[PDB]
């Protein structure tokens, strides 16, 4: 016999302050006992298992479909924490094209792995006798168990331990681990490729492991987690919008994860209005009618998903590209690609949940995600295309009160684009009517008043209902901007309606807001002053409004 | 050459802190220094059941082009337990010059403790998520832990015990892997002393304290004040009064009585000169009640004023400031608003390090998502502060201008 070099067991603890397992084991059937002792027997005979006396107080329940299927949940809660098999999904727009690429099946060496002899006995299990007229038989196991909490990471860095120095005296291939599959890339011929295969076996084989001789089951277009993985491209699997005369919950559901997961190869998906069906939806069951613009959206999106379309490989020798076009709505789309008309990938930015917004900061938040996007699947940051002015980005990020940054990108003369609407002086206008603005309101009925005096006698004020101190503010704002000439300087005292317009929006939850948005957008100059109020500032008057 | 015990708070497990994604050259550059590092049995490779992580990258330091790794060890720093302590040198700040060495090569020669090695746990991550990464653990004292120089301060008295029984004018202050070396010499001097002690701790950044100074509020000197010149003024000094007592503005704002254009000038009266000028004199007196409290966080607020100029507040209480400043050093960052703001927090951290040995708490005025997309990769010092975000423009800024 060959002698088989054996590998290193990983040490295994249970949770600090925890015991092993001892969980009662179910009564079975004389049929299922008979199976799963012939079962057991053929392990034991195979070395998988080892029969132990009544001194092992532990036990974990064991079932037949025969098959065996030990339940380890008990004994999963019990066990440490391991460190994690992956830290995120493989995205195939990240892998480099090969002429080979070969599958073996490591799955006989699942059961090869040895299981820390210090942690076996936590194992143990009982198969019921017949009748239980005599003691169950007594088992523990040897190796690594299936649905055992530790066996996927101890399997998976005993494999790289294994495979390392194959690897490295091996640099013209790739190798990589996939559950019980090994997957062997290579750009050599294919006498070369199937001979390093070759190699491969027999390293493997020097650790006793056995790869299947006979072909595979798995070849190319390779289906995988959603994807196809063809020898020169990748798409997603078949992606059906289905025909529904009523949609449900889950229908919309089930059709926004289908088009999330199709953005990332089939450029401009849109899923704002059918998303926006399920706002505080409890029930999955419930009926919702479709808005017209949820109608005109999936209609957009069936004749985007008429055709399939596919991403190419990533080519490390290429530079890689990244453009923006913004949809509408806080819906943004772009493409990833290192050729024109060949993108590796495709994806969408929805913006974030707030009152207040501007084009600048969604396509900054934009720019950030697919650089971290492309971080993670290419290791490098993408030169970005985007559909703003340089003159306009640096009108914008040398006048912005926060700190901001793009990496380095061009302009794209593709409409819609983003630019700026309006833009605040930074000293008063000489000749320009100066509106001294105020509002304010009763806590109780809710009544107010906003309105202005300006320096040439005019004035203004307006009762309200069903209104707010801010609201007031706001609204006696609009008033100055309503009433004035094309430049104008504003005297206010709301601290809150500064906060909100030095931040720059262009669109916003409040009504007041995009009015006063609209009306700076017709102006050509504006000044907006702050003062404190109560502080006896003529022309401030908070007694007009108070009234 | 002998471990000391060292374990973490009760009750607390060790970090489990998600490694983020680095570029291929940084991960490359992580994969020589750890190599190297495990050719020199200063780390070693660690098996899956090892489940603690502490995030990794890598920097390239002031005036050199070789990558350097640098461990985020802030949670296993806050996790690890109080170590004991040796007052801070007051007299450090008030020293003409400090100089500050990395002195952080010199743990790798002190063995760390076996049960505690699991806690220093680190990735170096794969593109594309192929591997879970390779991972380490160290067998040594590790460069930006807080255990580092309390274990190794012994050893560090020893080899300094020549040097300060020869300079008993020289300050010498650690923190971290960093030595800071002050004195009242001239450049040269300081220059050549810097490397006489260099060379003294080899066979075992110029910056000066004494140019730096509080900064009082100032308020303008004009011979022709307009309506907006007198409501900025009032509005500066309404501001002021919440940390000043006395401040009056009800004689300017009488100037202000009536709707008048803002570009207008107005005269002032008698009574609003002799209100101004209390104001001033009031305004030359420190702030009264500034003490520092040992037991509560530093805060530091930082306002970008454009032009490449960045102001910053350090207090403890609201209005009641410890340190102001105005970094406007413009260093290879003319074009890019993230490297300013990430080199004056790495400025106003070393100053809250001379002057009270601990870094502050940061609120930068930038969204979440940019910094923290960003801020690494313009990162040069061994420790890491915390910080905040602020969404909202503060109306204060213009006042600190
Ligand atoms: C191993 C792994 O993590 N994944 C996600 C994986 C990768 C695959 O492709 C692969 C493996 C080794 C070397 C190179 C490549 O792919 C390069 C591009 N490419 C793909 C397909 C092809 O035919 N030719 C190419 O050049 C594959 C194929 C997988 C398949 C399955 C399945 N079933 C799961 C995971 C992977």
């Amino acid at each position: 016999m060959v002698p088989i070099s054996p590998i290193e067991t990983v040490p295994v603890k249970l949770k600090p302050g925890m015991d092993g397992p001892k969980v009662k084991q179910w009564p079975l059937t004389e049929e299922k006992i008979k199976a799963l002792v012939e079962i057991c027997t053929e392990m034991e005979k195979e070395g998988k298992i080892s029969k132990i006396g009544p001194e092992n107080p532990y036990n974990t329940p064991v079932f037949a479909i025969w098959r065996k299927l030990v339940d380890f949940r008990e004994l999963n809660k019990r066990t440490q924490d391991f460190w994690e098999v992956q830290l995120g999904i493989p995205h195939p727009a990240g892998l480099k094209k090969n002429k080979s690429v070969t599958v073996l099946d490591v799955g006989d060496a699942y059961f090869s792995v040895p299981l820390d002899e210090d942690f076996r006995k936590y194992t143990a299990f009982t198969i019921p006798s017949i009748n239980n007229e005599t003691p169950g038989i007594r088992y523990q196991y040897n190796v690594l168990p299936q649905g055992w909490k530790g066996s996927p990471a101890i399997f998976q860095s005993s494999m790289t331990k294994i495979l390392e120095p194959f690897a490295a005296q091996n640099p013209d291939i790739v190798i990589c681990q996939y559950m019980d599959d090994l997957y062997v890339g290579s750009d050599l011929e294919i006498g070369q490729h199937r001979t390093k295969i070759e190699e491969l076996r027999q390293h493997l084989l020097r650790w006793g492991l056995t790869t299947p001789d006979k072909k595979h089951q798995k070849e190319p277009p390779f289906l995988w987690m959603g994807y196809e993985l063809h020898p020169d491209k990748w798409t997603v699997q078949p992606i059906v919008l289905p025909e529904k005369d009523s949609w449900t919950v889950n229908d919309i559901q089930k059709l926004v994860g289908k088009l999330n997961w199709a953005s990332q190869i089939y450029p401009g998906i849109k899923v704002r209005q059918l998303s926006k069906l399920l706002r505080g939806t409890k029930a999955l069951t419930e009926v919702i009618p479709l808005t017209e613009e949820a109608e005109l959206e999936l209609a957009e999106n069936r004749e985007i998903l008429k055709e399939p379309v596919h991403g190419v490989y990533y080519d490390p020798s290429k530079d890689l590209i990244a453009e923006i076009q913004k949809q509408g709505q806080g819906q943004w789309t772009y493409q990833i690609y290192q050729e024109p008309f060949k993108n590796l990938k495709t994806g969408k930015y929805a913006r974030m949940r707030g009152a207040h917004t501007n084009d600048v900061k969604q396509l900054t938040e934009a720019v950030q995600k697919i650089t971290t996007e492309s971080i993670v699947i290419w290791g490098k940051t993408p030169k970005f295309k985007l559909p703003i002015q340089k003159e306009t980005w640096e009108t914008w990020w040398t006048e912005y009160w926060q700190a901001t940054w793009i990496p380095e990108w061009e302009f794209v003369n593709t409409p819609p684009l983003v630019k700026l609407w309006y833009q605040l002086e930074k000293e008063p206008i000489v000749g320009a009517e100066t509106f001294y603005v105020d509002g304010a309101a009763n806590r109780e009925t809710k009544l107010g008043k906003a309105g202005y005096v300006t320096n040439k006698g005019r004035q203004k004020v307006v009762p309200l209902t069903n209104t707010t101190n801010q609201k007031t503010e706001l609204q006696a704002i609009y008033l100055a901007l309503q009433d004035s000439g094309l430049e104008v300087n504003i005297v206010t005292d709301s601290q809150y309606a500064l906060g909100i317009i030095q931040a720059q929006p262009d669109k916003s939850e409040s009504e007041l807001v995009n009015q006063i948005i609209e009306q700076l957008i017709k102006k050509e100059k504006v000044y907006l002053a702050w003062v404190p109020a109560h502080k006896g500032i003529g022309g401030n008057e908070q007694v007009d409004k108070l009234v | 050459i002998e471990t000391v015990p060292v374990k973490l708070k009760p009750g607390m497990d060790g970090p489990k802190v998600k490694q983020w994604p680095l570029t291929e050259e940084k991960i490359k550059a992580l994969v020589e220094i750890c190599t190297e590092m495990e050719k020199e049995g200063k780390i070693s490779k660690i098996g899956p059941e090892n489940p603690y992580n502490t995030p990794v990258f890598a920097i390239k330091k002031k005036d050199s082009t070789k990558w350097r790794k640098l461990v985020d060890f802030r949670e296993l720093n806050k996790r690890t337990q109080d170590f004991w302590g040796i007052p801070h040198p007051a007299g450090l700040k008030k020293k003409k010059s400090v100089t500050v060495l990395d002195v952080g090569d010199a743990y790798f020669s002190v063995p760390l403790d076996e049960d505690f090695r699991k806690y220093t746990a680190f990735t170096i991550p794969s593109i594309n998520n192929e591997t879970p990464g390779i991972r380490y653990q160290y067998n040594v004292l590790p460069q930006g832990w807080k255990g580092s120089p309390a274990i190794f301060q012994s050893s560090m008295t020893k080899i300094l015990e020549p040097f300060k029984k020869q300079n008993p004018d020289i300050v010498i202050y650690q923190y971290m892997d960093d030595l800071y070396v002050g004195s009242d010499l001239e450049i040269g001097q300081h220059r050549t002393k810097i490397e006489e002690l260099r060379q003294h701790l080899l066979r075992w950044y110029e910056l000066h304290p004494d140019k730096w100074t509080v900064q009082p509020i100032v308020l303008p000197e004009k011979d022709s004040w307009t309506v907006n010149d007198i409501q900025k003024l009032v509005g500066k000094l309404n501001w002021a009064s919440q940390i000043y007592p006395g401040i009056k503005v009800r004689q300017l704002s009488k100037l202000l009585r009536g709707t008048k254009a803002l570009t207008e000038v107005i005269p002032l009266t008698e009574e609003a000169e002799l209100e101004l000028a209390e104001n001033r004199e009031i305004l030359k007196e420190p702030v009264h009640g500034v003490y520092y409290d040992p037991s509560k966080d530093l805060i530091a607020e930082i306002q970008k004023q454009g032009q490449g100029q960045w102001t910053y507040q350090i207090y403890q209480e609201p209005f009641k400031n410890l340190k102001t400043g105005k970094y406007a050093r413009m260093r290879g960052a003319h074009t890019n608003d993230v490297k300013q703001l990430t080199e004056a927090v790495q400025k106003i951290t070393t100053e809250s390090i001379v002057i009270w040995g601990k870094t502050p708490k940061f609120k930068l005025p930038i969204q979440k998502e940019t910094w923290e997309t960003w801020w690494t990769e313009y990162w040069q010092a061994t420790w890491i502060p915390e910080w905040e975000f602020v969404n909202t423009p503060p109306l204060v800024k213009l006042w600190y201008q």
